[PDB]
């Protein structure tokens, strides 16, 4: 399931801003 | 008055403060430090008590040297200048700001309900009415900000704070900018970036409306529309030109999302001749009483649990580190106007 794929991914915690 | 007229007057209010910013209006020793509420690459947000009043505030503390290393000087000056000038129900204006040898300090209304992020991840997803309640506040906030020629550029659940009444505050203006033309800086959060940012085009406030599509999707699905383990994989997805919706998404939700998450700027909602009304008058928002949201008279679908005025149980626990102030002034010239 897409939920299961999300929960297994490395990006379920807080996401940092990016910049150049 | 019309909304047009309300906004025009709010612009006059904003512009006076924009042109003559408040500076050095408190001192660190006037506050008692309570708890770290979050961290960033060049700073933190703490809960503090203001001793003279006993009021609780959020104090954002930025390490000047770290700001410089991360090339965030101008962005930081933007954040302080903007936040000391704005006033809107879903914003936390600066109550005070100051600096010392080491740090920059921005003191704002404290939002005790925690980050939307926390609740969203725990509960898993929000119902459409729940997601809609939040989305409406974002729609009004952006209409306000955009009218002042401000672009926000970091919409995400991590930065939407829940207040004691279950309404939201749109926080972290670290990438907010007052700009009349197009702008170019690559900034934001990978999942929320519009295609035109990723493709290094000049871009404008339409990126905020794309970000709103991402947020509403994430709130309603429990996961964002474009995810992977690494940023590069996320960018491939965003630019690709495809998005799949959960089977539980209503027809009206999917149609709104298709018009927000639209690569084509001539068709993206919020970006068209009719402006924000395309969004406000969309069928998914049919039940929304915009005047009642603005007035904060709508009953919130969810309200965080509290036991006190500085209860912090809705926040995660972070390692508490010192607030060190060097005996030598750092980065004086760079932050002169702060
Ligand atoms: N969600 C945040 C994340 C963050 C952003 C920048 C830095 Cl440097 C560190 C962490 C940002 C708002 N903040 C917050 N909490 C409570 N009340 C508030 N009133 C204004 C802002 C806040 C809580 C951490
Ligand atoms: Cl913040």
């Amino acid at each position: 399931t897409t939920y299961a794929d999300f929960i297994a991914s490395g990006r379920t915690g807080r996401r940092n801003a990016i910049h150049d | 008055e019309s909304v047009k007229e309300f906004l025009a007057k709010a612009k006059e209010d904003f512009l006076k403060k924009w042109e003559n910013p408040a500076q050095n209006t408190a001192h660190l020793d006037q506050f008692e430090r309570i708890k770290t509420l979050g961290t960033g690459s060049f700073g933190r947000v703490m809960l503090v008590k203001h001793m003279e009043t006993g009021n609780h505030y959020a104090m954002k503390i930025l390490d000047k040297q770290k700001v410089v290393k991360l090339k965030q000087i101008e962005h930081t000056l933007n954040e302080k200048r903007i936040l000391q000038a704005v006033n809107f129900p879903f914003l936390t204006k600066l109550e005070f700001s100051f600096k010392d040898n080491s740090n920059l300090y921005m003191v704002m209304e404290y939002a005790p309900g925690g980050e939307m992020f926390s609740h969203l991840r725990r509960i898993g997803r929000f119902s459409e009415p729940h997601a809609r309640f939040y989305a409406a506040q974002i729609v009004l906030t952006f209409e306000y900000l955009h009218s002042l020629d401000l672009i926000y550029r970091d919409l995400k659940p991590e930065n939407l704070m829940i207040d004691q009444q279950g309404y939201i505050k749109v926080t972290d203006f670290g990438f907010a900018k007052r700009v009349k033309g197009r702008t170019w800086t690559l900034c934001g959060t990978p999942e929320y970036l519009a295609p035109e940012i990723i493709l290094s085009k000049g871009y404008n406030k339409a990126v905020d409306w794309w970000a709103l599509g991402v947020l509403i999707y994430e709130m309603a699905a429990g996961y964002p529309p474009f995810f992977a383990d690494q940023p590069i994989q996320i960018y491939e997805k965003i630019v690709s030109g495809k998005v799949r919706f959960p089977s539980h998404f209503s027809s009206d939700l999917k149609d709104l999302l298709r018009n927000l998450l639209q690569v084509d700027l001539t068709k993206r909602f919020g970006n068209l001749k009719n402006g924000v009304n395309d969004i406000k008058n969309h069928k998914w928002f049919a039940t929304t009483d915009w005047i009642a949201i603005y007035q904060r008279k709508v009953e919130a679908p969810f309200i965080p649990k509290f036991k006190g005025p500085g209860d912090t149980s809705n926040f995660d626990d972070y390692e508490e580190e010192e607030i060190r102030v060097s005996i030598n002034e750092k980065c004086g010239k760079e932050f002169s106007e702060f």
